[PDB]
RNA sequence: GGCGACACACGUGCUACAAUGCCCACUACAAAGCGAUGCCACCCGGCAACGGGGAGCUAAUCGCAAAAAGGUGGGCCCAGUUCGGAUUGGGGUCUGCAACCCGACCCCAUGAAGCCGGAAUCGCUAGUAAUCGCGGAUCAGCCAUGCCGCGGUGAAUACG
RNA sequence: CGCCUCCUAAAAGGUAACGGAGGCGCCCAAAGGUCCCCUCAGGCGGGACGGAAAUCCGCCGGAGAGCGCAAGGGUAGAAGG
């Protein structure tokens, strides 16, 4: 590598909100992150968050079969 | 060389699985990473702010490697482009620095992507290489909102020894590339 | 403002009550 | 919308036409002036001719459009544009 | 991108700052801070990362926001068009959907006035 | 079904572009009217529109009722904002045989134009103008920001 | 009306007509000397903004690119970068 022009990569530890910790190399010694692979909804199982809905509609409507027979 | 989590994972976890999936007879037949090439298409810096060392330095922060410039191959009237104008930054990552960059990319960068729901299964070379495009550079851990003048995106080329799409996909998948389908 | 239903002043203007203007 | 304390509304004189059909084995084209009726799960697969004020507009009904009125699918005015 | 996908403005209060997220009005702001126990009056600059992640974790899991909400709103409009009710037809031509008059006004939906020649008078 | 259309054009208005302001809480001071399948005290369920209860009054007695600007306390800090509240998604409520075309509300979310308006043009000489709320007639409900009224606060200027 | 290129020109050179077609009257301090290194246009496939065409990756691609300007000759085993 060329002297003088590159930034040093040093041992570094990246920390996520989910308490995840990543041992890697960076220009910065310590870095704090909002999300990571370990806790990201798409990555973790299928952690479908708020939306179980699919979607619901339309005739989950029901409520009911009250109109007479 | 040094120990990086993703590199070790390739040798002890990914390599045996690939032999299992595809049954290579030679230890070299099995897929490898050759290099990763990053490109900031830019040209927003063609005339205005005729030099953006900012994009270079910030790209230098992410990769640990100072990018080299790319200049226009020909003049183009419509793009307001004169031949030889500085209109891009490209950096070629090999060996350890490739692993380290791919490692953070898979672990933190891609998850930071807005409304991210996996990569594109169709973006494969046909010849067993892959490309993906980013629109924001703040997606990387060592780049923050405070340090940025404007959003710059990039193009990423991951180049493998695999002959085919099928082999390269298994490699990138086994390594931890999250695909939408 | 008076055209904002989601406020006290607005509910007054429209002469109605609710969460934002109780009685 | 209609208070759910009250019942979901259909004219009954149209519903009975549909239900009699369900038994004998559907279908038949159904002529109705009940734009005001709600679309109801028993109506799926049918085609009901809503009257827009001038003509009976054939309307095929599927699940994606259950919660609506029949008149919602037979627009009363014709526009095309200006000039 | 602090939370949810957006960077809420420092030097303003949390209850206000949360509103800058697509999907949080003032009402959901008050309730989220109560439910996680953070002062509504504390400047964003002055939050412990403990407060930050606690507030963050709640907000993203409790409600669907930003892109996902926009997508869900988009699917709804798309549904109306495809069926396609009168409501759906209105979205096609970009007219009002809720029974407003169109002889005048409606500029928010219709956009800027495209002036056109009128009818001439005699001499 | 339509009178509710919409590339457009005009009139009369409503709401604003903000700090002499906006918001939340607390606390005052009117007048003229209306009211027996009517006004509805108060209790409880609902964040709420409302709903179930349920007294009083044929009403200078009972109720619509809180007047609002104001006053007190705190928040916002000049930002298309805690200014503005259009538009749109979703979920509810009530009248009604029935709210698709085409009702008014309530709630969550959305949070557009608008930074004081070209040529031009309107009203008002005092409790007036400005500003603030209240009632009624029509009426099941209501597209009333309209109309006819009622008080609260309260100017500037007229040489000629 | 002088000069350059092609054809006419009859496979050496040369060869005319108010024959058929173009160009020159400059330019470059690097566009010159030398050493070292490098290889095109185009096509398909892949890739944020990004397009027929900017920059990035892969495969094919002997020269169809380029060599300041006309044309011809030459030329990547370089005269091109
Ligand atoms: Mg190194
Ligand atoms: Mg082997
Ligand atoms: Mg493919
Ligand atoms: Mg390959
Ligand atoms: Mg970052
Ligand atoms: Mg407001
Ligand atoms: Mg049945
Ligand atoms: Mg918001
Ligand atoms: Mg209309
Ligand atoms: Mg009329
Ligand atoms: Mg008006
Ligand atoms: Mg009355
Ligand atoms: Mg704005
Ligand atoms: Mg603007
Ligand atoms: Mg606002
Ligand atoms: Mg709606
Ligand atoms: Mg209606
Ligand atoms: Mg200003
Ligand atoms: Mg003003
Ligand atoms: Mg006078
Ligand atoms: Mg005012
Ligand atoms: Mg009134
Ligand atoms: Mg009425
Ligand atoms: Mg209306
Ligand atoms: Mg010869
Ligand atoms: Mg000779
Ligand atoms: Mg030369
Ligand atoms: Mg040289
Ligand atoms: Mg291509
Ligand atoms: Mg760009
Ligand atoms: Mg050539
Ligand atoms: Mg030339
Ligand atoms: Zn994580």
């Amino acid at each position: 590598m060329k002297e003088g022009i590159h930034p040093k990569l040093v041992p570094a530890r990246i920390i996520c909100g989910c308490g995840n910790v990543i041992e890697t190399y960076s220009t910065k010694p310590e870095i704090y992150v909002e999300v990571c692979s370990k806790c990201h909804p798409f990555y973790t199982g299928q952690q479908r968050f708020v939306d179980t809905e699919g979607r619901v509609e339309r005739f989950q409507r029901r409520y009911g079969d009250s109109y007479r027979k | 060389p040094l120990d990086v989590a993703l590199k070790r994972k390739y040798y002890e976890e990914v390599r045996p699985e690939l032999i299992r999936r595809f049954g290579y007879q030679n230890v070299w037949e099995v897929p490898r990473l050759e290099k990763v090439v990053i490109n900031q298409g830019l040209g927003e810096a063609k005339e205005d702010a005729r030099i953006l060392e900012k994009a270079a330095q910030e790209l230098a922060l992410i990769t640990g490697q100072k990018p080299a410039v790319t200049r226009a191959k020909k003049s183009i009237s419509n793009f307001k482009l004169r031949k030889g104008m500085p209109i891009g930054l490209r950096v070629t990552l090999r060996r350890d620095r490739m692993w380290i960059f791919l490692e953070k990319l898979l672990n933190v960068a891609l998850p930071r992507i807005r409304d991210f729901r996996g990569l594109n299964p169709n973006s494969f070379d046909g010849r067993g290489n892959y490309n993906l495009g980013l629109r924001e550079q703040l997606i990387f851990p060592e780049i923050t909102y405070d340090m940025v003048d404007a959003l710059r995106g990039m193009d990423i080329a991951v180049v493998t020894t695999a002959e085919t799409d099928e082999e390269a996909r298994a490699l990138l998948e086994l390594l931890g590339f999250p695909f939408r389908k | 403002g008076k055209g904002d239903r989601r406020t006290r002043r607005g509910k007054i203007w429209r002469g109605t009550y609710g969460k934002y203007r109780p009685r | 919308p209609r208070s759910l304390k009250k019942g979901v509304f259909v004219d009954d004189h149209l519903l009975e036409k549909v239900l009699e059909l369900n038994a004998k084995g559907e279908k038949r084209l159904i002529k109705t002036w009940s734009r005001r009726s709600t679309i109801v799960p028993e109506m799926v697969g049918h085609t009901i001719a809503v009257y827009n004020g001038k003509q009976h507009v054939p309307v095929y009904i599927t699940e994606n459009m259950v919660g609506h009125k029949l008149g919602e699918f037979a627009p009363t005015r014709t526009y095309r544009g200006h000039g | 991108a602090r939370i949810a996908g957006v960077e809420i403005p420092r030097n303003k209060r949390v209850d206000v700052a949360l509103t800058y997220i697509y999907g949080i009005g003032k009402a959901r702001a008050k309730e989220a801070l109560e439910k996680t126990g953070i002062n509504p009056a504390t400047r964003v600059k002055d939050l412990t990362e403990a407060e930050v992640v606690r507030l963050r974790e709640y907000v993203e899991n409790t409600w669907k926001l930003e892109g996902e909400l926009r997508a869900e709103v988009a699917a709804n409009i798309k549904r109306l068009m495809d069926i396609g009710c009168y409501r759906g037809l209105r979205h096609r031509r970009g007219l009002p959907v809720r029974g407003q008059r169109t002889r005048t006004n409606a500029r928010t939906r219709k956009g800027p006035r495209k002036t056109v020649a009128g009818k001439k008078k005699a001499p």
